């Protein structure tokens, strides 16, 4: 029985300082080195540094000399990374890892924490703008027809989207968030047969907690001009 | 600094077969004493990454019997025998020499080998509410294609445009294991009405002719 | 038996219980101070481990590489210099705590022993006289000093070590649980085995002081009896037979000693094997635990050494508890003698103290029996009256009930039935001290106290002036000769000073009685042992002492008793007749019958003693060199394992490497076992052969040496048995076990020095100034653990002279009422060692505490300087730990070994003794084989003007111009006064001595030309008190003629002619009856007749009869005379005559005075001569 844990997700504004924690459970806490490692989205895996977890001896890498600080607490078996001078280029998932001190450098890393996601922002809370997406004016070519809905602007994550308050979920595709101009953009669509629309009611349903907006947007067939 | 190169980056596999992966250094991982150090790691989405094979050929207490690892010098390989419904994730490689910098490898997902399929396309111009707001965005959808590589290309009046691009790809579907992508570009209200010919191109391996889909502003 | 443990401290008192409490508190807070420094050691070695491991990890720091590694080791510097304060703190703590524990315990010991000893002597001096003559004064003499020393070493110091040992154990055990959990259980599962190892191993490490005396007892008994009977040995030859019997006993003892030594060595070797197996599998489990990432290295070191030291501290406690229980038995004996209630004190203050005592004495219906045999009655219905100032004389049958009168008037015994009264008042109702003060005794044999003449006198009364002493000496007719002494009244007398004659001693006793100024005077056979010339002046002094006093005299020889006022004849404890001399002579009863019957070291020689069996030394010294340089091997592989847990590498090589080291532990254990066994074996057997051959040869050379050597007071029986036993036991060591330990320590510490100077360079120069004080710590810790430095015993032995000298001369001191004088004199020579013990207690406490503190200090100093050495990247931690282990464990090893073998001083001076007396050549070699040894069986004896002085006192002459012939078959009689030299004739014909001038001829041949064994072979000695050996009748008789088959037929004829055949035929198991302390006790005359038979088997042509006063047998005496007359019928005979009846029938008489023959002739001629011999026969009238 061995387990590491980390805190919850983090939304932090620009220029502030944040603190992240790695809690150990189920082994001898006084032996193992603790290695802090980083992982951006869609890249390799960097290397923050490591500490002795017994007396606080630290060691860093050149790329991060001065953008971090390490502390430990032996009374509660916990490691902490304080993180200052925070900029935008540090929105990533951080991992903490264990290593045996008695024969390191020739032995792998045993276990890993579940990982923490840290998002860096600079804007303020913003309500979304929900737009419908109806096809171009023309004839119903095939039986399969697709209708869409955009959600533009908003901050921060997440937002819950349903179709007709979750009436059906056949052919539902929900793309993840896309970032631009420290704001977000999301889209979705669905496909049904030609004997459904506009004979029934299709309505995109958006729920944003931070702005507390539970907005319904019903699509309509596209006009001629 | 010991850079590394791993292949293949995204490989397909069926059920209950063999699947091999290769990791290549640039230095020599052979230490002075007779050892070569690798540490093959498995990583599932969300959960924490496990340890799988350490020191090339050995195993770890609590692993199944299906995993082997062999190689020498500056070239190594891991082999999966009888791939189950549980080993789906990202495998990644490790290295030997400490500072600097004690670095790792990229990663490799796993694909379920579906029969090929050409995507379905759709175009969506903005709405009158979106035009009334001022900024408007053109949307192109592609659905149910395989495999993951695809080439989207935007043209306005038969001319390239490489700014304001938004692209999004879904993850693997559970039921039929297909893919889907969506692209969107944002423009202001003045330059939109200047032009008519708006087209998305979908170039894919299943054919030689790219899927060209266009529209103008006026016709119905 | 017990006491029990509550009543052990019965004489505690006010504040020594406070010392007990504070002392046990100090012991508890001292014992706990050792495991916690092992905890600190674990933590600091964990610090070095982490720092070294981290710096060994990263090393490619290029560029700008120097400053961060030096910062790491700066963290090392400060995080190490924080712990030296902890070390020095527990140093100061252990200093003061150890001081107070040792000082307080030993101080309480002293203040209790003082009281218990004074009260013990007060108890012994205050006793019923009947309790004596039953418990053998010889045992009771040694009991006080030996047994109270035995309780001294048992109640004071050892139990403090016991408490601190239990505290160390519980501290180590709790510090084992609080830091580790699993490993304490496996070490506890192994714990009882190595606990037994160290326990019984320390039990055998102790002593080895007198365990070899236990299996030796038989040959010791043979030696003590033959050396107590040399006078009857040498006169009958018999060197070969006694030597061979002693040889048999010694051989059996040798074999059993070999066996016991081999078994002990097996035990100790098994102890080593078990302890190294424990280390082996313990580090095996520890390594296979740490490599899985469970504990650290500090935890395994901490918990392992903690539980190990706990087990050791349990193993070092059994000698304390066994000495304690042994002191509990000693306390049973002592407290039994103390808590007794003597009923007839003699010290109490109850009875009356009547003044102006007239002296009317009365016995009224007295029935008495001694407490030895209540069944036989000695006195039955005795009635007697003695009027004031009158003189009564009690005579009759010896042993009947005469001396009982004197022993009842002093109220030495209570009579069962009847009443003894003084002036009409019962004797049991007056104060006994004042009773014995108003009475003066004059015992049979006079005693003198080994002090000055003055102190002998005012033992009569302490507050006597010197003028009163002069007047009392003038009344006892003792003045004129005392003025002739060298130191007048300050002449030292007794066992220690100059020997006085019997009459002089008796007159000094008279003077003791006279200054007491008694109203009643008792004379218990006042002149039986004195001759006819010494008795006259003593009788004048006694007649002067009787004037105006009531007197009862118990004495044989009814001569001058004629002038007494009234006589009483006893017969079966009853007065049959009473009246004046002329009246009992006319009565023709018992009285008349008696009256009418009368009328440098040299070490090369010490090693050269053992030139016979050198190959044992060769193989033993080789395997002792091997067992010397195999102590640092443990140190170096220990450093290698603790070091290989402080670097970085592949795990598999680490595990395999540690596995190899552990199996190497076990291999070294095996090798230590076998070499240790055969080493101890060969040295032990060499020692046993050396002591057997040396003891044999010294006993031989003692038997060869003549008689003059047996009169030096430093050469007595106990002195010589002590000399051979103890000195052989000491000389076995100065060649036995010294070479092994000196080569082992030089090999050990030299290997340590070299294996240090190879790896480390700096630290060894520091530790070479550290090794002497910890080397002192080893030997002083072993002094305090063995308690050998406590036993010095010099002023104690300078004081015990008065104790022995007061206890073995008891009847006179208790009849002179001196108990406050001897206790007052016993206070001072005891209070000096009191203050000496105080000073010794304080100095010993401060020394032990100081050496412990210096240990714990240099510990920290060494580790801090070693921390600076590893700071500048020029020495690995393996090397500092290696050289520290080498030097420190080398000093601990030289401490543990350097005081397990015996010392040096008493060993080499014992060798001086042994070689001095084995080289001592006898003047008159008996063991010689040359001499004429003719075939002439005549027996013509002739002394021609012999001149002789006893070489013990060459100043006094004894024989000068003594000439006399003895023809074949007739009888020569030798008589004279005191110091005439009659007994010297028997000793010169035996050739016990040579004369300075003159010559002694046998059959016209000088005896100096004859073979001594032959001369003594044709002589039949008959000593005064016949010595009998602890064996059967047949063997004691056959001991006369030596080297002969002697069958059943030859014994009975000799037994017949000695007039013991008839008496033996009725004894249980006729001639096979074992005689001695175990078998039947024969009367004195019967012993003499056995001696006569022993002389008869030899069939000599000369017979020497050295018999004299007195005679109490009244039945066996006449039969002895029958046998004596039977032996002289056809043999040349020389008689040392003191009885006047035997001499009238001799063929020739010689009267000797001052070594000159004053007159000679037959009985009738020397009677008509009317000279000296006529004066002797007129006395018995
Ligand atoms: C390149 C160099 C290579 C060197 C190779 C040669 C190595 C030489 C060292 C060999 C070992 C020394 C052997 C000593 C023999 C001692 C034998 C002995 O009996 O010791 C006993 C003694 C006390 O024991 P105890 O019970 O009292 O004896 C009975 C007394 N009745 O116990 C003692 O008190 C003995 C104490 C002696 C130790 C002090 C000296 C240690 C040697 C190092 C010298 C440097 C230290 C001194 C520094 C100052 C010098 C100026
Ligand atoms: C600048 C420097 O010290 N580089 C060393 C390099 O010289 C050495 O060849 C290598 C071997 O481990 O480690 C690193
Ligand atoms: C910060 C610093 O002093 N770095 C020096 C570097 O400037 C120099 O070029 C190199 C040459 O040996 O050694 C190192
Ligand atoms: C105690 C110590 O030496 N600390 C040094 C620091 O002075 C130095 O500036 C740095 C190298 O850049 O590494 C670390």
């Amino acid at each position: 029985e061995v387990q590491l844990q980390e805190s919850g997700p983090e939304l932090v504004k620009t220029g502030a300082s944040v603190k992240i924690s790695c809690k150990a459970s189920g082994y001898s806490f006084s032996n193992y080195y603790i290695h802090w490692v980083k992982q951006s989205h869609g890249k390799s895996l960097e290397w923050i540094g490591f500490i002795s977890c017994y007396n606080g001896a630290t060691f860093y890498n050149q790329k991060f000399k001065g953008k971090a600080t390490f502390t430990v607490d032996n009374s509660s078996s916990t490691a902490y990374m304080k993180f200052n001078s925070l900029t935008f280029e540090d929105s990533a998932v951080y991992y903490c890892a264990r290593l045996p001190i008695q024969f390191g450098n020739f032995y792998p890393m045993d276990y890993w924490g579940q990982g923490t996601t840290v998002t860096v922002s600079s804007a303020k809370t913003t309500a979304p703008s929900v737009y419908p997406l109806a096809p171009v004016c023309g004839d119903t070519t095939g039986s399969s027809v697709t209708l869409g809905c955009l959600v533009k602007g908003y901050f921060p994550e997440p937002v819950t989207l349903t179709w007709n308050s979750g009436s059906l979920s056949s052919g539902v595709h929900t793309f993840p968030a896309v970032l631009q101009s420290d704001l977000y953009t999301l889209s979705s669509s669905v496909t049904v047969t030609s004997s459904t629309w506009p004979s029934q009611s299709i309505t995109c349903n958006v729920a944003h907690p931070a702005s507390s907006t539970k907005v319904d947007k019903k699509i309509e067939p596209r006009g001629p001009t | 600094q010991v850079v590394m190169t791993q292949s293949p980056l995204s490989l397909p596999v069926s059920l209950g077969d063999q699947a091999s992966i290769s990791c290549r250094s640039s230095q020599s991982l052979l230490h002075s004493n007779g050892n070569t150090y690798l540490h093959w790691y498995l990583q599932k989405p969300g959960q924490s990454p496990k340890l799988l094979i350490y020191k090339v050929s050995n195993r770890f207490s609590g692993v199944p019997d299906r995993f082997s690892g062999s190689g020498s010098g500056t070239d190594f390989t891991l082999k999966i025998s009888r791939v189950e419904a549980e080993d789906l994730g990202v495998y990644f490689c490790s290295q030997s020499t400490h500072i600097p910098p004690w670095t790792f490898g990229g990663g490799t997902k796993l694909d379920i080998k579906r029969a090929d399929a050409a995507p379905t396309v759709s175009i969506f111009p903005p709405s009158s509410e979106q035009l009334t707001s001022g900024g408007l965005s053109v949307v192109c959808f592609l659905n149910n294609f395989y495999p993951k590589d695809i080439n989207v290309k935007w043209k306005i009046d038969g001319s390239e445009r490489q700014n304001g691009v938004l692209n999004s790809w879904t993850d693997q579907d559970s039921k039929d294991s297909t893919y889907s992508m969506s692209s969107t570009l944002t423009l202001t209200k003045d330059e939109y009405e200047r032009h008519n010919s708006y087209t998305c191109e979908a170039t894919h391996k299943t054919s030689t002719s790219p899927i060209v889909k266009s529209f103008n502003r006026n016709e119905c | 038996p017990a006491v029990s443990v509550l009543t052990m401290f019965r004489y505690a008192g006010w504040l020594d219980r406070l010392y007990m409490l504070v002392g046990t508190l100090a012991a508890i807070i001292h014992g706990v101070a050792l495991p916690l420094m092992m905890l600190i050691f674990g933590e600091m070695t964990d610090i070095f481990a982490n720092a070294g491991n981290l710096e060994d990890l990263m090393s490619n720091i290029t560029n700008r590489s120097d400053i961060n590694d030096t910062g790491f080791f700066m963290n090392l510097e400060e995080d190490m210099t924080t712990y030296a304060y902890y070390y020095t703190g527990i140093g100061a703590g252990v200093l003061i705590v150890a001081y107070i524990q040792v000082s307080f315990w030993l101080l309480a010991a002293g203040r209790q022993i003082h009281k218990i000893r004074q009260k013990f002597f007060h108890a012994i001096m205050n006793q019923e006289i009947g309790w004596f003559d039953v418990h053998d004064v010889g045992e009771l003499n040694t009991r006080l000093t030996d047994d109270v020393s035995k309780i001294n070493e048992g109640i004071g110091d050892k139990i403090g070590m016991f408490f601190q040992a239990m505290a160390t154990f519980f501290g180590g055990f709790i510090i084992g649980f609080t830091r580790g959990w699993k490993l304490t259980l496996v070490i506890l599962a192994i714990s009882p085995v190595l606990g037994l190892s160290a326990g019984i191993w320390a039990k055998i490490l102790s002593s080895f002081t007198d365990k070899e005396l236990h299996a030796y007892a038989k040959a010791g008994a043979v030696a003590e009896e033959v050396l107590a009977a040399i006078r009857t040995v040498i006169a009958f030859g018999g060197q070969k037979k006694e030597l061979e019997r002693y040889n048999n006993n010694l051989e059996e003892a040798k074999r059993l000693g070999i066996k016991k030594a081999i078994t002990a060595n097996i035990s100790m070797g098994a102890a080593f094997l078990l302890i190294y197996a424990s280390y082996a599998l313990a580090f095996w489990y520890g390594t296979t635990l740490v490599l899985s990432g469970e504990y650290s290295i500090g935890q395994v070191l901490t918990v392992f050494f903690s539980v190990l030291i706990g087990a050791f501290s349990v193993g070092q406690a059994s000698p304390n508890i066994e000495a304690f229980a042994n002191a509990r038995g000693a306390a049973y004996e002592v407290f039994k003698i103390i808590d007794n209630k003597p009923s007839i004190d003699s010290f109490s203050k109850s009875g009356h103290k009547p003044d102006n005592i007239q002296g009317n004495l009365e016995f009224k219906n007295i029935h008495f029996s001694y407490p030895s045999r209540k069944e036989v009655q000695i006195l039955k219905g005795l009635n007697l009256k003695v009027k004031s100032g009158q003189t009564v004389a009690l005579v009759g049958n010896s042993g009947a009930g005469k001396s009982t009168t004197v022993q009842l008037m002093q109220r030495l015994y209570d009579p069962l039935d009847g009443m003894v009264s003084i002036d009409g008042q019962d004797i049991r109702t007056i104060n006994v001290r004042y009773l014995r003060e108003i009475i003066g005794v004059v015992s049979q044999e006079p005693v003198l106290f080994a002090t000055t003449i003055a102190e002998n006198i005012r033992y009569g009364r302490e507050d006597v002036t010197m003028d009163e002493i002069e007047k009392a000496v003038k009344e006892a007719n003792a003045y004129d000769f005392i003025m002739k002494l060298p130191h007048q009244f300050d002449t030292l007398v007794g066992e220690r000073g100059a020997q006085l004659s019997g009459g002089q001693k008796q007159r000094i006793a008279i003077a003791r009685a006279l200054v007491r100024n008694p109203k009643i005077l008792l004379l218990d056979e006042a002149t039986c042992a004195l001759d006819t010339e010494s008795e006259a002046v003593v009788q004048a002094a006694l007649d002067k002492a009787r004037e105006g006093r009531t007197t009862i005299v118990i004495a044989h020889r009814l001569s001058t008793v004629r002038n007494a006022d009234v006589i009483a004849g006893f017969d079966g404890g009853v007065i049959v007749e009473q009246g004046n001399h002329d009246e009992l002579m006319r009565e023709k009863g018992i009285y008349f019958k008696l009256v009418m019957t009368q009328t440098p070291a040299s070490f090369w020689r010490i090693l050269k003693l053992n030139s016979t069996e050198w190959p044992y030394f060769v193989v033993g010294i080789f395997v002792a060199i091997i067992n010397g340089g195999l102590q640092p091997a443990f140190s170096v592989i220990f450093s290698k394992i603790i070091g290989v847990f402080t670097r970085i590498d592949d795990p598999e090589t680490k595990r395999q490497n540690s596995n190899l080291f552990s199996l190497l532990f076990l291999i070294l254990g095996i090798i230590s076992f076998i070499t240790f066994f055969l080493q101890g074996f060969t040295f032990g057997k060499a020692g046993e052969i050396l002591t057997k051959r040396l003891r044999y040869m010294v006993f031989k050379s003692m038997l060869r040496q003549d008689v003059s050597w047996f009169d030096d007071p430093k050469n007595t029986t106990g002195a010589l048995t002590t000399r051979l036993a103890n000195d052989a036991a000491q000389v076995k060591g100065a060649t036995g076990s010294r070479l092994a330990v000196i080569f082992q320590n030089i090999a050990n510490l030299g290997t340590g020095i070299i294996i240090s100077f190879i790896y480390g360079w700096q630290l060894t120069l520091l530790l070479l100034a550290i090794v002497p004080i910890i080397a002192i710590a080893g030997v002083v810790e072993m002094k305090m653990l063995s308690g050998q430095a406590l036993k010095d015993k010099k002023e104690l032995e300078g004081s015990g002279k008065i104790a022995t000298e007061a206890i073995e001369n008891f009847r006179t001191v208790v009849s002179l009422t001196r108990e406050q004088k001897f206790e007052t004199m016993y206070a001072q020579s005891l209070q000096i060692p009191y203050r000496n013990a105080m000073k010794k207690a304080h100095v010993f406490g401060i020394t032990f505490s100081f050496t412990q503190a210096m240990m714990y200090f240099s510990y920290a100093a060494a580790f801090r300087f070693g921390a600076y050495l590893v700071a500048h990247k020029l020495m690995s931690f393996e090397d500092v730990l290696l050289v520290f282990s080498a030097i420190v464990f080398g000093a601990m090893a030289v401490g543990q070994v350097s005081s397990f073998a015996p010392d040096y001083a008493k060993a080499t001076v014992s060798a001086s003794h042994i070689i001095r007396i084995i080289e001592k050549t006898p003047e008159i070699d008996s063991y010689s084989t040359q001499g004429l040894k003719p075939n002439m069986l005549e027996g013509n004896v002739q002394f021609s003007g012999v001149v002789f002085n006893y070489p013990t006192r060459p100043s006094i002459p004894v024989l000068q111009g003594l000439s006399l012939e003895v023809k074949k078959g007739q009888t020569l009689a030798l008589v004279g006064s005191s110091g005439a030299g009659k007994s010297t004739v028997v000793q010169l014909l035996e050739r016990f001595y040579d004369p300075m001038a003159g010559s002694v001829f046998l059959d016209g041949k000088e005896i100096k030309q004859l073979n001594v064994q032959w001369l003594r072979a044709q002589l039949g000695i008959v000593s005064q008190e016949p010595i009998l050996f602890d064996t059967s009748i047949a063997e004691n008789i056959a001991y006369g003629d030596n080297s002969r088959v002697v069958s059943y037929e030859e014994i009975v004829r000799a037994a017949k002619e000695a007039n013991i055949h008839q008496f033996i035929d009725s004894l249980p198991d006729k001639y096979n009856t074992r005689v001695g302390d175990k078998g039947t006790q024969l009367s004195g005359g019967q012993k003499q007749r056995i001696a006569i038979a022993r002389a008869l088997v030899r069939q000599p042509h000369i017979l020497l009869l050295d018999e004299a006063t007195c005679a109490l047998d009244t039945e066996s005496e006449k039969v002895v005379q029958e046998a004596l007359d039977k032996a002289r019928e056809g043999r040349t005979t020389i008689v040392i005559a003191h009885r006047l009846s035997t001499i009238q029938n001799a063929d020739l008489i010689v009267v000797i005075q001052n070594g000159k023959v004053k007159e000679h002739g037959t009985h009738q001629q020397l009677l008509a001569q009317k000279g000296i011999y006529f004066s002797m026969v007129s006395v018995q009238a």
